[PDB]
RNA sequence: CAGCUUUACAGAUCAAUGGCGGAGGGAGGUCAACAUCAAGAACUGUGGGCGCCUAUAGAACUUAUAACGAACAUGGUUCUUGCCUUUUACCAGAACCAUCCGGGUGUUGUCUCCAUAGAAACAGGUAAAGCUGUAUUUUUU
C-alpha cells in the first residue's frame, strides 16, 4: 500500500484516444511537444493540467463525484500526500497527452506542471530545461507579479516558446464583478505588462499566444478557437483570419457590416468586448441567474448546444461549469495556440546549445539524453530524462555523467583535442509520466521526456546519459551543464539525528532528498552535523516532512533556521603580509560588476574592461571562480614557478569555499 | 521577396525582349514584348513572333496571349 | 473542411507514398501539407512508369498534379475520425 | 488561402519539373498563393540557357525538386 | 411582500416546504431542489446565523488541521483551544552541543504561531502532526448599497448582416443576478440549490461562530467558553467514530 | 453483387467500394471518409491496373484518393 | 429557397429490409425485506491467453484539507495523567476496540394516488422539428 501515491496497477484510466497511436507518434520528432507549464503560486497551472487530463481520458478513478460536478478542483498532478494535504504543487508530476489542434490532426504533448511557489523554483527551472514551449499561466487578479517577470526572464535565457495563459477570468467576472469593458481594460493592461517584461516578441490574443482561461470553471480559450466554434456560421471562409485579427486591438463594430478603427458614438464597446467578453459575461450571468428553460433555448439557438435533463437540476457553480464546457469545447484551442507558438523548431538547437555548448549535430551516431531530475514518482525511484537524440531502448547498457562531472569532462575533451568509460547503468523499465500512472514503454525517442528506472543510482542531480559506438562519436558529443536552479538556496537548517544509532539511515534519507529535491545543498560538516541549505521556509518544511516521514521515518533534531553567511571585505588590504610553514591581497569588486557576474584570455580582458574599466595587466593575469583571483606581481612574467597556476588555483578554491 | 505580379509590372515598365512557352504544347513558342497587365497572368504582347522549337522564324502580328495557356515568362 | 486533407496533415512525419498524373511514384517522410494538397517530402525515392528508381533529398509536390497519397496503416486506428 | 511555405527553399537552386516531361532550373527568388514561381534563369533539360530572370506559372508545375539541400 | 416575496408562504410551516411540490422529493421529504430567488431570499433572511467569512484564507491557524498540529505540539494558538500534550515533555537535553544558546542566533523569536504553520520545520521532534494549507488571497467585493457591477473599492488601470453572440439579449446583467453572484461565493449551506435533508439535530448554527476567530472586546468568560467549544469540536473531529 | 438502394454517397460510408480513375486504374477499398470535392479516404486499398490483357494487382493500404482523377464509384461489397 | 433523417397523415401491391416487440404503466409513501457501502485509489464480471497478462466491457453510492454525517454522543479494555485517597461516579490524553443517533445507493416487495395502447416505417407528397449550402492556375467547367 502507500500514503504518498500513484496508481500501482494496470487498471489505469482508459483514454479517449488509443495509447498505441500516441506511442507511434512519439516515435517521430516534430510531432512531440514538451510543454512544461509554469506560473506563480495558485495561478491554476495544475488545474489546467487536470482539465487537460480529463479531456484526454474516459473515466478516471480518482475523480470523485464532487470534482466531476465542478465543486472541488481535481488537482490531478499533485499526487503526493504532502502536495495534496498542503495544497501546493511541489514536484514535477506532468503528463503525456495526445492533444488535437484546430486542424483536427493530433500530436503527443509532454506537459510538466511545475510548482508555482517561489521556493520550489528549482522545480520550475527543471521544467523549463525539459520543456521546449512553456505555458506561463498568470492569475488575472494578481496580474504580472515580479515572480511572473522573473519566470519570463528565465524562459528568455533558456530558449523557449512562451505561450501565455491568462487564468482565472472567473475572478474578474464574478469575484471582482468588473464590468465587461473594465475587464477588457484589465486584460489589455496585463498584456502590456507581459510585453514590457518580454524583450521583443509581441503577445496578444490575436496570433494565439495569450490564452484566456478559467480552470476552476473549466474552460480555456484563445480568440481563434472561439471564432472557429462560433463565427463560422455567419462569416465566410475568406475573412475569418481577418476577423480574428480585427477582434482585439481597439476596433469597433459601428453597428454596421464592416469594422472601423475610430471610436463610434452609438455603440459602446470594442470588438473583443462585443464579440467575446460580453458573450462570456452573458453566459455567466444567465447560468447563475436566468430562468433555466430560457437559457436552454438560447444554448440551442446561439451556441447550438443542448443541456441534459440531469444537467438542468445541477447546483449553480457546477451548472455554470457544465455550460462553459458545452460552449468552449474540450480544450483544443490551448493546444492549437501552443502549436502556433512552437511552429519554430529552429529554437530547439539554440536551447540545446544553451544547455550544453555550441554543438555540432550527430544524431545517427549515438543516443543521448538529459537526465533532468530524479523522482520518486510511484514510490520507487524513476528518473525524468529527456532523450534529445537517438532512441533509448529497455535493457540498454548506457553511459551516464552527473553534471558535477560535466565541466571537468569538457576540459578533458579540450585537452585531448583509450576508452575511459567511467560509470554506466542498465535501463530497467521506461515509462511515461502520465500524472498518477506510469504507462510503461520499451523505447523512448528524440525530443521527448520519460521516466527511466535504472539511471538514478549513478548520479546525484541532473545527469547526461548516452550510448556511443565510436571514438569520433565520443569526441563529437557534449555534456549538459548543471541546471541553474534560478532560486539560489540560503535557508540553512542544521540537523542531527536524535538517535545516533541510526546515522546510516539519516545519511540515506539525506541522499534521497538530494536526489529528489534538486534545489538542496547538503553539506556534511566536520562536527557530525548535517546541514541542509534549502530554498525557503515552506520548501524546507516539505523536505523535512519527506525525510522525517517518507525517506527515513526517524526522530531528528533541527536547529533554528539560519542562513549561509558569506565573508567579504569593505576596504582594500593595507598590510603586505606573507605566509610560511605566499602573500595575497584583498579588495572588493565593483557592485555592478558583481551583479553582472551573478547573472580566451584577450576576450576575458576585453570583457573586464567593458565591465569596470580596469587595467589591462590585471585582466591578463585574472583567472576566477565561484570570487576573483589575479596573479599580478613583478617577477611572475620572468618566473616559471608562478607559471602553471591551475594547481595553485585549486588551493584558492578551498579558501573560497571555507573562509576565515 | 519579389512577387510574380511585381515582376510582371517591372517587365512591363522595361519593355524588354520576352520569350513565352505554351502550355501542353512543346513544339511552338512565342517571342515578343509585354505591353499589358491583368489580375491573372493574361497580358497583351505587341511585336510577337512565333518560333518552332529545335527538337529560324515565322510571321506573326500583335497578340494578346491568354493567361490559362502560359508556361514561361522572362525579361 | 476536407477530411482527406486532414488525414494527410495528420500523416505528417510518416513514410507516405505519392503517385502523380504522370505516373511517377514517390515514397518518403512527409514534411508539410496545406488545404490544397501541397505536399513536401524528405529522403525520398522516385520511380517512373518504366521502373527505374531515382533517389532525391527534398521534393515539393502540387496537389493538382498528385493522383493519390498512400499513408501507413497506423492512422486507420485514430483519431481525427471519431 | 494559405501561402505556400517555401521559405526553406528561398535563394536555393531548384529543379522545377514542369508539364509535358519538361524541366527548368534556377535559384529561387519569390512566390505567391497561386504557386507562380519567380526564379533566376538557367538551362532547360545536352543543355542550353534562356533568359536572365524567369517567372513560372503555377498550373504548369508538376514538381520542384531541391538541388541544394 | 417586496423583499421576502417567495419564501413567506411556506417559510413557517411544520414541513418547511409543502408536500406534493416540485421543490422537494415529496412527502418523504428526503431531497430538495430550489429555484434561485427563493434561495436568495433565504440567504438574506439568514444573515444573522450564517454570518460566515466567504474568504477561505481567513481560517489561517484556525483549521482543524492546525488545531490538531497544536494539540500534537502542545502549542496553543492563543485564540484557539489547548489540550493535554500527546507526549510527555522529556526534558533530557543534557546541555548538548545542539540547540544550545552558545550556538544559535535569536533574530527571530520563533513564535508558536509559526510552529503550527510549518510544523516539520520550526518544531523539532514533531509527532502525529498533520500538514496544513497555504493559500491564495480573496478579492471578492459585494455591493451593500443596491448597485450593479462597479469598480468601487479598487483603482482603475493606467491606460456582413450579423451581430455578436447572444444578440437580442438586450441586457447583460439580469435583475436576479446580483443575488445569484452573492450566493455563488457564499459557503456550503447556500452555495448550492439542491440538497439532501439533514435532521434538525444534524444542523449546527452555533458551530460556525465558535469555529471563527472570536469577535474582539468580549469578556474573558465568553472567550473561555469559545475555547471550550472549539476543544469539544476538535476532539470530535479528531477521533472519527 | 448485392447492395441496398442508397440515396447519397455519405449514407454508404464504410462499404467496400470499387473506384474507377481517368488513367485506367481501378482502386478497390472501404470508404473511410469523403469530401466536398469528392476526395476519398480508402481503408485497405488495392489498385487494379489493366495494361494493353489481364488485371495486374497492387496492394496499398490506407490511401487518400483525389477527386479530380476519379471517374466513378461502384459498390463492390458491404461492410466488415 | 434546395438535401437527408424523424414524428403528425391518407389509401395503397405490400415483398424487401430495418428498427419499438415475447410488445401492458407512471408518480410517489417520515413503508418494508435483502445486498452493499474504508480498500493495493482501492470496483465488478466475460471469455480468451494460459494464480496472473490481452481484449471486452461495464460502474449505482461514497471520498482528498480525505470520507457513508459538511453531524457528533456513550461505552469496554490497557498505559499514562488529575481531583484524590476506598469504590463507583469522575479529570484528560493515548492506543486499540465496540455501542449507539443517523445516512445513503442498488434490487425486490409491498401501500397510496392517477391512468389503459398491441403494432407503426416503404413509392414519394402535405406539415413540423434536427444539421449543411450560398465557370478565368490546386479538385466540378
Ligand atoms: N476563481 C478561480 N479559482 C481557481 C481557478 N482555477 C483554480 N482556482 C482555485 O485556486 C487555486 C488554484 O488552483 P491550483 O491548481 O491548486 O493551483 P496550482 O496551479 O496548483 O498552483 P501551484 O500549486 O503553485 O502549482 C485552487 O484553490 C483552485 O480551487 C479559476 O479559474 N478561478
Amino acid at each position: 500500500e502507500h500514503t504518498i501515491f500513484t496508481q500501482l496497477k494496470k487498471n489505469i484510466p482508459k483514454t479517449r484516444y488509443n495509447r498505441d497511436y500516441m506511442l507511434s507518434m512519439a516515435n517521430i520528432p516534430e510531432r512531440i511537444i514538451n510543454v512544461g507549464v509554469i506560473g506563480p503560486l495558485h495561478s491554476g497551472k495544475t488545474s489546467l493540467m487536470d482539465l487537460l487530463v480529463i479531456d484526454s481520458h474516459k473515466r478516471i478513478p480518482d475523480m470523485s463525484k464532487n470534482v466531476e460536478l465542478g465543486w472541488k478542483p481535481l488537482r490531478y498532478l499533485d499526487n503526493l500526500k504532502q502536495e495534496i494535504d498542503r495544497g501546493l504543487s511541489i514536484k514535477l508530476n506532468g503528463s503525456t497527452l495526445l492533444c488535437t489542434d484546430l486542424e483536427s490532426k493530433s500530436r503527443m504533448i509532454n506537459f510538466l506542471d511545475a510548482p508555482g511557489h517561489v521556493n520550489f523554483m528549482d522545480e520550475t527551472a527543471v521544467a523549463l530545461a525539459a520543456s521546449d514551449l512553456v505555458l506561463i499561466v498568470i492569475d488575472v487578479v494578481e496580474g504580472v507579479t515580479f515572480v511572473v517577470e522573473q519566470l519570463i526572464k528565465q524562459s528568455i535565457k533558456n530558449n523557449v516558446a512562451m505561450c501565455f495563459v491568462i487564468n482565472k477570468l472567473d475572478r474578474l467576472i464574478l469575484d471582482l464583478k468588473l464590468p465587461p469593458m473594465d475587464a477588457y481594460l484589465k486584460l489589455n493592461h496585463i498584456i502590456a505588462n507581459i510585453n514590457s517584461f518580454t524583450k521583443g516578441n509581441v503577445f496578444s490574443p490575436i496570433d494565439n499566444n495569450i490564452i484566456f482561461a478559467s480552470t476552476k470553471l473549466g474552460f480555456t480559450f484563445t480568440i481563434k478557437e472561439f471564432v472557429s466554434y462560433y463565427y463560422a456560421h455567419s462569416i465566410p471562409s475568406s475573412k475569418i483570419d481577418d476577423f480574428t485579427t480585427r477582434l482585439w486591438g481597439s476596433v469597433y463594430y459601428h453597428k454596421g457590416n464592416f469594422r472601423t478603427k475610430p471610436f463610434e458614438n452609438v455603440e459602446k464597446y470594442p470588438t473583443f468586448v462585443e464579440f467575446i467578453l460580453i458573450p462570456l459575461y452573458k453566459i455567466f450571468s444567465y447560468a447563475l441567474s436566468m430562468e433555466k428553460d430560457k437559457l436552454k433555448n438560447l444554448l440551442r439557438s446561439n451556441f447550438r448546444v443542448n443541456l441534459s435533463q440531469e444537467a438542468l437540476q445541477y447546483d449553480p457553480q457546477p451548472f455554470l461549469k457544465h455550460v462553459l464546457q458545452l460552449i468552449f469545447r474540450q480544450q483544443t484551442g490551448l493546444v492549437d495556440a501552443i502549436t502556433r507558438c512552437y511552429q519554430p523548431f529552429e529554437l530547439f538547437d539554440n536551447k540545446t546549445a544553451h544547455l550544453s555548448i555550441p554543438g555540432k549535430s550527430t544524431p545517427e551516431g549515438t543516443l543521448w539524453a538529459h537526465v533532468l531530475k530524479t523522482v520518486d514518482y510511484g514510490g520507487a525511484e524513476w528518473s525524468l530524462v529527456r532523450i534529445y537524440s537517438g532512441l533509448l531502448k529497455r535493457g540498454d547498457t548506457v553511459r551516464i555523467l552527473d553534471t558535477s562531472q560535466s565541466e571537468s569532462r569538457q576540459k578533458r575533451q579540450l585537452h585531448d583535442i583509450e576508452d575511459d568509460e567511467t560509470p554506466s547503468c542498465e535501463v530497467e523499465e521506461i515509462g511515461l509520466l502520465g500524472g498518477r500512472y506510469v504507462y510503461p514503454v520499451h523505447e523512448a525517442h528524440k525530443g521527448q521526456i520519460v521516466l527511466i528506472k535504472g539511471i538514478s543510482s549513478a548520479y546525484i542531480k541532473s545527469a547526461t546519459l548516452y550510448s556511443v559506438k565510436s571514438k569520433e562519436d565520443m569526441k563529437q558529443l557534449k555534456f549538459f551543464k548543471p541546471l541553474d536552479y534560478i532560486t539560489e538556496a540560503v535557508f540553512k537548517i542544521v540537523l542531527q539525528p536524535l538517535l545516533p544509532r541510526e546515522l546510516p539511515k539519516l545519511l540515506d534519507a539525506l541522499n534521497k532528498i538530494s536526489k529528489y529535491y534538486p534545489g538542496v545543498i547538503i553539506k556534511v560538516e566536520e562536527s557530525g552535523e548535517h546541514v541542509i541549505l534549502g530554498n525557503g521556509e515552506l520548501y524546507m518544511d516539505c523536505l523535512l516532512y519527506d525525510l522525517r516521514a517518507s525517506y527515513a521515518k526517524i526522530e531528528i533534531k533541527i536547529s533554528d533556521p539560519l542562513t549561509v553567511f558569506s565573508e567579504s571585505c569593505s576596504n582594500e588590504s593595507f598590510a603586505s603580509i606573507p605566509v610560511s610553514n605566499i602573500s595575497v591581497a584583498a579588495e572588493p569588486m565593483d557592485s555592478k560588476m558583481i551583479q553582472d557576474l551573478s547573472r580566451p584570455r584577450k576576450l576575458s580582458k576585453i570583457l573586464r574592461t567593458e565591465y569596470g574599466w580596469d587595467s589591462l595587466a590585471s585582466r591578463n593575469v585574472w583567472s576566477f571562480y565561484n570570487l576573483i583571483n589575479d596573479t599580478l606581481p613583478d617577477e611572475i612574467s620572468p618566473e616559471l614557478l608562478s607559471k602553471y597556476k591551475e594547481q595553485i588555483i585549486q588551493g584558492f578554491y578551498w579558501a573560497v569555499k571555507e573562509g576565515p | 521577396m519579389v512577387p510574380p505580379i511585381n515582376c510582371i509590372f517591372n517587365f512591363l515598365q522595361q519593355q524588354t525582349p520576352v520569350t513565352i512557352w505554351l502550355f501542353e504544347q512543346i513544339g511552338i513558342r512565342i517571342k515578343g514584348k509585354i505591353v499589358g497587365f491583368d489580375e491573372f497572368m493574361n497580358v497583351v504582347i505587341d511585336e510577337a513572333v512565333e518560333i518552332p522549337v529545335n527538337s529560324k522564324g515565322t510571321p506573326l502580328g500583335k497578340i494578346l496571349l491568354k493567361g490559362d495557356n502560359i508556361t514561361l515568362i522572362t525579361s | 473542411n476536407g477530411i482527406p486533407v486532414k488525414l494527410l496533415n495528420e500523416a505528417q512525419g510518416h513514410i507516405v507514398s505519392l503517385e502523380l498524373t504522370t505516373g511517377a511514384t514517390y515514397r518518403g517522410k512527409l514534411v508539410e501539407s496545406e488545404d490544397s494538397m501541397n505536399v513536401q517530402l524528405r529522403d525520398v525515392i522516385a520511380t517512373e512508369p518504366q521502373g527505374a528508381v531515382t533517389h532525391m533529398d527534398q521534393i515539393f509536390v502540387r496537389g493538382s498534379q498528385i493522383k493519390f497519397i498512400v499513408v501507413p496503416d497506423l492512422l486507420k486506428n485514430a483519431p481525427l475520425f471519431k | 488561402v494559405s501561402t505556400p511555405e517555401l521559405k526553406k527553399y528561398m535563394d536555393k537552386k531548384i529543379l522545377l519539373n514542369i508539364n509535358g516531361s519538361r524541366k527548368v532550373a534556377g535559384i529561387l527568388r519569390g512566390y505567391d498563393i497561386f504557386l507562380n514561381v519567380v526564379l533566376d534563369d538557367a538551362m532547360e533539360i545536352n543543355n542550353h540557357q534562356l533568359g536572365l530572370q524567369t517567372v513560372i506559372r503555377g498550373n504548369s508545375i508538376i514538381s520542384l525538386e531541391a538541388l541544394d539541400a | 411582500s417586496q423583499d421576502d416575496e417567495y419564501v413567506k408562504d411556506w417559510l413557517y410551516d411544520s414541513r418547511p416546504l409543502e408536500e406534493d411540490s416540485k421543490k422537494v422529493n415529496g412527502t418523504s421529504y428526503k431531497k430538495w431542489s430550489f429555484d434561485l430567488p427563493e434561495m436568495s431570499n433565504l440567504y438574506r433572511l439568514s444573515t444573522p446565523l450564517r454570518d460566515e467569512v466567504t474568504d477561505k484564507n481567513y481560517y489561517y491557524l484556525f483549521d482543524k488541521k492546525s488545531f490538531f498540529n497544536g494539540k500534537a505540539l502542545n502549542n496553543a494558538i492563543p485564540g484557539g483551544p489547548k489540550f493535554e500534550p500527546l507526549y510527555p515533555r522529556e526534558e533530557e537535553e543534557d546541555y548538548n552541543e545542539f540547540n544550545s544558546i552558545d550556538r544559535v542566533i535569536f533574530r527571530v523569536p520563533i513564535r508558536s504561531e509559526y510552529k503550527v504553520a510549518f510544523p516539520h520545520l520550526y518544531n523539532s521532534r514533531p509527532r502525529s502532526v498533520r500538514i496544513p494549507w497555504y493559500n491564495n488571497p480573496v478579492s471578492c467585493i459585494i455591493q451593500n448599497d443596491e448597485e450593479y457591477d462597479t469598480p468601487a473599492l479598487f483603482f482603475d488601470p493606467s491606460l456582413e448582416d450579423f451581430a455578436p453572440l447572444l444578440a437580442e439579449e438586450e441586457e447583460l446583467i439580469l435583475p436576479n443576478t446580483k443575488d445569484a453572484m452573492s450566493l455563488y461565493h457564499s459557503p456550503f449551506p447556500f452555495n448550492r440549490t439542491k440538497g439532501k435533508m439533514v435532521r434538525a439535530q444534524d444542523v449546527a448554527l452555533a458551530k460556525k461562530w465558535f469555529l471563527q476567530h472570536p469577535d474582539e472586546e468580549y469578556p474573558v468568560k465568553v472567550k473561555v467558553s469559545y475555547q471550550k467549544l472549539l476543544k469539544n469540536y476538535v476532539l470530535n473531529e479528531l477521533h472519527p467514530t | 453483387i448485392q447492395v441496398a438502394h442508397s440515396s447519397r454517397l455519405a449514407n454508404l460510408i464504410d462499404y467496400k467500394l470499387r473506384v474507377l480513375t481517368q488513367d485506367g486504374r481501378v482502386y478497390i477499398g472501404q470508404l473511410m471518409a469523403f469530401d466536398k470535392h469528392m476526395n476519398l479516404v480508402l481503408n485497405e486499398c488495392i489498385e487494379e491496373r489493366v495494361p494493353k490483357i489481364k488485371v495486374e494487382k497492387r496492394v496499398l493500404g490506407l490511401t487518400i484518393l483525389r477527386g479530380e482523377q476519379i471517374l466513378s464509384t461502384v459498390v463492390e461489397d458491404k461492410p466488415l
